[PDB]
């Protein structure tokens, strides 16, 4: 079958931007569209947008219209997703999924394993209590985690 | 084109059909519009992506290939080494340029055949319930509302149903 | 958006049905797909074009669409079928996009020297302040934590 | 800045091809500076041809041995290759212009040198003649190299004129390397494809 | 296919037509059966055998070509000799694979054109004495017994004779 | 031919049409004659001259390339040099012969398509004001004097004007 492999996890501050990638096996040119779908903890998936082979045209969901940019390097069999003006609400698992044909559609039949993007006002810090990215713990209003 | 359709009896292209390579423009009392033909655009995108991948796979990457040094008493093998390096470059340049020239011609003819195949499919569907008015258009003898038009584009037009309803 | 019931439950061997209700802009004028999602894993397609299954999806999964409502059906319910189920379709509302349902969960039956001081109150073996949500132990008793800064 | 003392470099083109498949080496002193040579004049062999900020110096890896109070004992030192990798070894041969300077620096009348392995075997008879001056020295130094296969031993037997080696090289091969000639500078960039005009960042086939 | 016949408006093939590549299936009151079209199958077998012979003749046989030995002081010409041997193998491998890829595409299109040529020949014969019912079949307006069917397959159908005998 | 026209439904050629590659032969009460079709002959001459120039430009001229001399102790590099020279000649001979074989096939099919395109253009013009009598001829249902014939060959035939004047 086809393997979709997203790039590593990302941890970014609000207002910055992140560019994740999705590398597809075979090809390297594909005859099917690829879109990105995310899913926040305790939430349903939400489509973000997709890209069409050969034509290169893109469609974006209204919610991310204006701050998401999907691009493709067909010779490298890779598709990119850049999301800017990051809010804390953008913290979710991001998947690339392929469609059965060349048009983006409600039917995505094969998905990647997903990668996480965390958006917090915090920076990395060593524990003393008060440490940041996870190595059950709870998070204070500081954005810092404190465990026991 | 070898099939007489593109830049042929269909005089030109449609900047307003954005969702595909070949398709329809309809016109009835409810309105007008474009619509790509998914099934045939898909088959072509299959083949062209396959064509491009084929070109890629046949040109395996060049690994480390550096020059060599020769003394003032080794000019025969120096020139031989130069002859070899230049020769192979002349041959891969010929191979690359020729493949792209020939594949480009076939790609264009391919698209031309795909348009002609689509036109004849519709013609075979509508039979004599519509008038072939050239330029690739069929003028219906019966009222063809949106459901009627939608069925033509699905390939399930109902020639018996409308043969009794001609104007 | 598409509305589904938040949660449905049944005993093994039974048949359940998950309804997905939209409007004339989504379900009433476009195809409907269904996805199954297990914890830690990506959504898995179960049904496409209203009622067709991909390769590998068993006979007991099925879907249908009536006017504005779609419906997933599962029979011979198994323990492994306890997951989240989502409908999706192509909404022509404002700018066209892919829209998922809300989801339906199927259940089967020293420091005080730094001018700071924090409290510690743990809790487990059950069944300004932050609070730990009740996680799941290997014991299968609920556990958590809480702190007052 | 290659050979400052004039002479012919024997099989220098072939040596360059051997190194284009070399990713790294192990540099050790095959014959320690002081430990290997007990009764031989070591630190008296600099020259003006190879300078170093006014003063005279010499190659850092070969050593120019001369007479120790009008005495130069015959050398018979050897090295067995207990390294696991092939050992690159270089040395030189000095041809003074005047027969007086032969006994001035080596104390012996008509000297001889022998180097030996399995892929090499040769003897040298120093030629004395009035050669033109290059860097101020009318004499010539002719440089040599040989690869010592693992487990074999090399042998140097001489009575003067032999420019002994101090440091040798145990080589690790990696086909996929080479030597390029470029005037372009080096940067802290990282690429996967390099040409002498610059690095290429692409997925295209040509 | 570029000509829309094979896997086109003729939806599939006939395992029951064993004596050739293209032909007919008829159906009248006396019975039914298959029959290859000899003249067109022959022309294709001419060209394909010619094509295969052409590939053969262009790849002259390799005669004795052995390697060479070099010393530890001859690695530049050793590597040059290796460069030459590898280079030519990469080029004949490219030539061989590319020729077969391109000829395979042309061979399939060739068969597709041959089927379309045959269908249009019959269509031109029967004219409006029969109804084009798609899928490559003609439904006769007159009784077409075995002699009638045999004459269609010989190319000597008698359009005037049967134009007066329509049902 | 792949398009069924040349040596196809048009059984043969015209030694009496001297001013071009494709054209017309007409026959009415005033007289008969041939006339080349300028616009389509021109398009083909464009492409074929382009094809021939393309072949030329891809075979850059060979500059001075002389042999070399070797001693009785240099036979390995002598044979290597011979291997290189022979190898490249075998490859350019293959390239040259193959290109001409493939381009010759495409050139003939090209002409075949051009004739078929012309025939269908006229057919699309005359519609049912004339009877398709095979062999590439149209038999008119109305009197078609020289002006009428001239307008067919200009592509500006007046199907409404003559649809009322049928015999
Ligand atoms: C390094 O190379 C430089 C340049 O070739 C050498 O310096 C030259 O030596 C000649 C000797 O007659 C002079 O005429 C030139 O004027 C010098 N050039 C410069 C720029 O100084 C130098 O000797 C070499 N050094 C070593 C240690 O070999
Ligand atoms: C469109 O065609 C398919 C067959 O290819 C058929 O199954 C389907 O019902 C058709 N759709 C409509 C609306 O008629
Ligand atoms: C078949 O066709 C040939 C001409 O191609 C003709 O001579 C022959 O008489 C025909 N056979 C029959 C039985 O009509
Ligand atoms: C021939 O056709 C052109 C259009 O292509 C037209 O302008 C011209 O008037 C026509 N000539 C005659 C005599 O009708
Ligand atoms: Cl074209
Ligand atoms: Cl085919
Ligand atoms: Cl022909």
């Amino acid at each position: 079958e086809v393997q979709l492999v997203e790039s590593g996890a990302e941890v970014k501050k609000p207002g910055s931007s992140v560019k994740v990638s999705c590398k597809a096996s075979g090809g390297p040119f594909r005859s099917y569209a690829i879109s990105w779908v995310r899913q926040a903890p305790g939430q349903g998936p939400e489509w973000m947008g997709g890209i069409i082979p050969i034509f290169g045209t893109t469609k974006y969901a209204p919610k991310f219209q204006g701050r998401v940019t999907i691009t493709a390097d067909d010779f490298a069999g890779t598709v990119y997703m850049e999301l800017s003006s990051l809010r804390s609400e953008d913290t979710a698992m991001y998947y690339c999924a392929k469609h059965m044909g060349y048009q983006v559609r409600e039917t995505m039949d094969v998905w990647g394993k997903g990668t996480t993007v965390t958006v917090s006002s915090a920076s990395t810090k060593g524990p003393s209590k008060d440490y940041f990215p996870e190595p059950p713990a709870v998070l204070q209003s500081s954005g810092l985690y404190s465990l026991s | 084109g070898l099939f007489g359709a593109i830049a042929g009896f269909i005089e030109g292209g449609w900047t307003g059909m954005i969702d595909g390579w070949y398709g329809y423009h309809h016109q009835n009392e409810q309105g007008s519009g474009y619509a790509a033909d998914l099934k045939s655009t898909q088959n072509a995108i299959d083949g062209i992506t396959n064509k491009v991948n084929s070109v890629i796979e046949k040109m395996n990457t060049q690994f480390t290939a550096v020059g060599k040094e020769f003394s003032h008493l080794e000019r025969r093998i120096e020139n031989l080494n130069k002859k070899v390096d230049d020769g192979f470059i002349d041959i891969w340049t010929y191979n690359a340029e020729l493949l792209v020239l020939l594949e480009n011609e076939r790609t264009l003819d391919y698209h031309d055949s795909n348009v002609k195949t689509l036109y004849e499919k519709v013609r075979s569907q509508l039979k004599n319930n519509a008038k072939e008015i050239g330029n690739g258009c069929f003028e219906f003898y019966h009222k063809c509302d949106d459901t009627c038009m939608e069925s033509v584009k699905n390939g399930t037009y109902d020639y018996p149903k409308y043969s009794e309803e001609a104007k | 958006v598409l509305t589904q019931p938040p949660s449905v439950s049944a005993a093994p061997g039974q048949k359940v049905t998950i309804s997905c209700s939209g409007s004339s802009s989504n379900i009433g004028n476009d195809y409907v797909s269904w996805y199954q999602q297990l914890p830690g894993t990506a959504p898995k397609l179960l049904i496409y074009d209203n009622n067709k299954r991909p390769s590998g999806i068993p006979d007991r999964f099925s879907g249908s669409k009536s006017g504005t409502s779609a419906t997933l059906g599962i029979t011979g319910l198994q323990t492994g079928d306890e997951a989240n189920y989502y409908c999706a379709t192509w909404d022509r509302r404002p700018t066209a996009y892919v829209v998922f349902g809300g989801g339906t969960k199927l259940t089967v039956l020293e420091e005080l020297q730094a001018n700071k001081a924090t409290l510690v109150c743990l809790i487990s073996d059950f069944y300004g302040v932050e609070t730990t949500t009740p996680s799941k132990q290997s014991n299968n008793k609920y556990a958590a934590s809480s702190y007052l800064s | 800045n290659g050979t400052c003392y004039p002479g012919d470099f024997i099989n220098y083109e072939e040596l360059r091809e051997q190194l284009s498949s070399v990713s790294s080496f192990e540099k050790f002193e095959i014959f320690p500076k002081t430990s290997s040579w007990p009764n031989h004049e070591t630190n008296k062999g600099v020259t003006a041809a190879c300078p170093h900020a006014g003063t005279n110096s010499f190659y850092k890896n070969l050593i120019w041995l001369v007479k120790k109070e009008n005495s130069y004992p015959k050398i018979n030192i050897s090295y067995t290759n207990n390294r696991g990798k092939e050992v690159l070894v270089l040395w030189a041969i000095h041809h003074p212009p005047t027969s007086t300077d032969q006994q001035s620096l080596y104390q012996n009348a008509n000297s001889y040198v022998f180097v030996g392995s399995s892929r090499y075997s040769r003897k040298f008879e120093p030629e004395i003649a009035t050669r033109p001056k290059v860097r101020g020295q009318a004499g010539r130094m002719n440089y040599y190299w040989t690869l010592v296969e693992p487990g074999d031993k090399i042998t140097f037997e001489a009575t003067g004129n032999l420019v002994v080696p101090r440091y040798a090289f145990a080589l690790k091969r990696n086909s996929g390397s080479g030597i390029i000639i470029s005037e372009t500078p080096v940067h802290d960039c990282d690429t996967t494809c390099q040409t002498p005009n610059g690095a290429i960042n692409t997925s295209l086939p040509f």
